[PDB]
């Protein structure tokens, strides 16, 4: 009952998972918008480049 | 709302997370049952 | 001083001023620092170039 | 761009008026006359269908938005769709159909959220 | 061009003595990128507390 945040490798597991599938899916598909291809960013080259 | 007063989901993305298909409350209820069964189902 | 293009790790503080940086290539710790940009690396033994 | 402002503290330099978040997209910043506008991004409202195939009767989930905050046959959204489908539903999110049908009644179901089990022949949320 | 001035009006220039081995201290100063010596800021933009 005490011992869950100290060393704990049970527990360590818990946040791997969660880290896991957080990363994914915040990570992969929130930043690979943002930045992909050679022009500005996610503008669509409307007001430039018309 | 949480979003309003201020996630990814809804700001931009287009992705969703579903939800669990159980509430907490029907799985603690498994559980409880499966610790109410233990001393005597073995 | 000389100034030449780098790649630094900088902190920026709540009022957005800078008061901490390292420079990535000086100490393969610093190198260390500069990937998984953070101060703070796990101990551990990692390969350096 | 687009996006909501909002009166909001004062983080950043101040003399270069825009504060970004470590990436491009553009978070806060500080407007000419002297306030700290801190914008968000324009949202989306995520929509679903519930469909049973056998009586060809459907229903619409909006997810994790509240039952205030939109209204039927929306016209505040751009949406790309031609036009739309054929209420305190919010009891995961806002569902426009029929719902609170006798409690007991989902032995089994086709589970529209983590609770409700939405049994056709409408009649919802169970 | 610009108004600068008259030119200078006397014919000739104060004498100047060289002697460098005066100037010749140690007094190190080197960068300390730890407290963000001789850093110039990003030009258009700010950051918080990332």
């Amino acid at each position: 009952q005490t011992g869950f945040t100290t060393t704990n490798e049970a527990f360590q597991k818990v946040q791997d998972a969660v880290n896991n599938n957080a990363q994914a899916l915040s990570k992969l598909a929130s930043e690979l918008s943002n930045t992909f291809g050679a022009i500005s960013a996610s503008i669509g080259d409307i007001i430039q480049r018309l | 709302d949480d979003c309003m007063q201020q996630i990814c989901a809804q700001y931009v993305a287009g992705y969703k997370v579903l939800p669990p298909l159980m509430d907490v409350n029907m799985e603690a209820a498994y559980t409880s049952s499966l610790l109410g069964s233990i001393a005597g189902v073995g | 001083y000389k100034l030449q293009p780098l790649t630094f790790l900088l902190d920026f503080s709540v009022d957005g001023y800078i008061r901490r940086a390292i420079d990535c290539g000086f100490n393969d710790l610093s190198q260390l620092h500069c990937s998984y940009e953070s101060f703070d690396v796990e101990s551990g033994v990692y390969s350096v170039s | 761009g687009r996006g909501v402002f909002q009166n909001c503290t004062a983080v950043g330099v101040r003399q270069q008026r825009f504060v970004y978040d470590a990436y491009q997209n553009l978070v806060g910043y500080y407007s000419d006359d002297g306030n700290y506008y801190c914008l968000r991004a324009c949202v989306s409202v995520p929509v679903s269908v519930i469909y049973d195939k056998e009586t060809k009767t459907h229903a619409t989930l909006f997810g994790s938005v509240a039952c205030e905050h939109i209204s039927s046959t929306m016209s505040q959204y751009s949406r790309s769709t031609r036009s739309m489908l054929k209420p305190v539903g919010c009891v995961l999110g806002l569902v426009n159909s029929s719902l609170f049908v006798e409690d007991c009644k989902l032995p089994l179901g086709q589970s529209l959220c983590a609770l409700p089990d939405t049994p056709s022949t409408m009649r919802l949320a169970s | 061009y610009v108004d600068v001035g008259p030119d200078s009006v006397k014919s000739a220039c104060i004498e100047v003595d060289i002697q460098q081995t005066f100037f010749d201290k140690t007094w190190p100063r080197p960068i300390d990128v730890s407290k963000a010596d001789g850093i110039i800021y990003p030009q258009g933009r700010t950051y918080s507390n990332i």
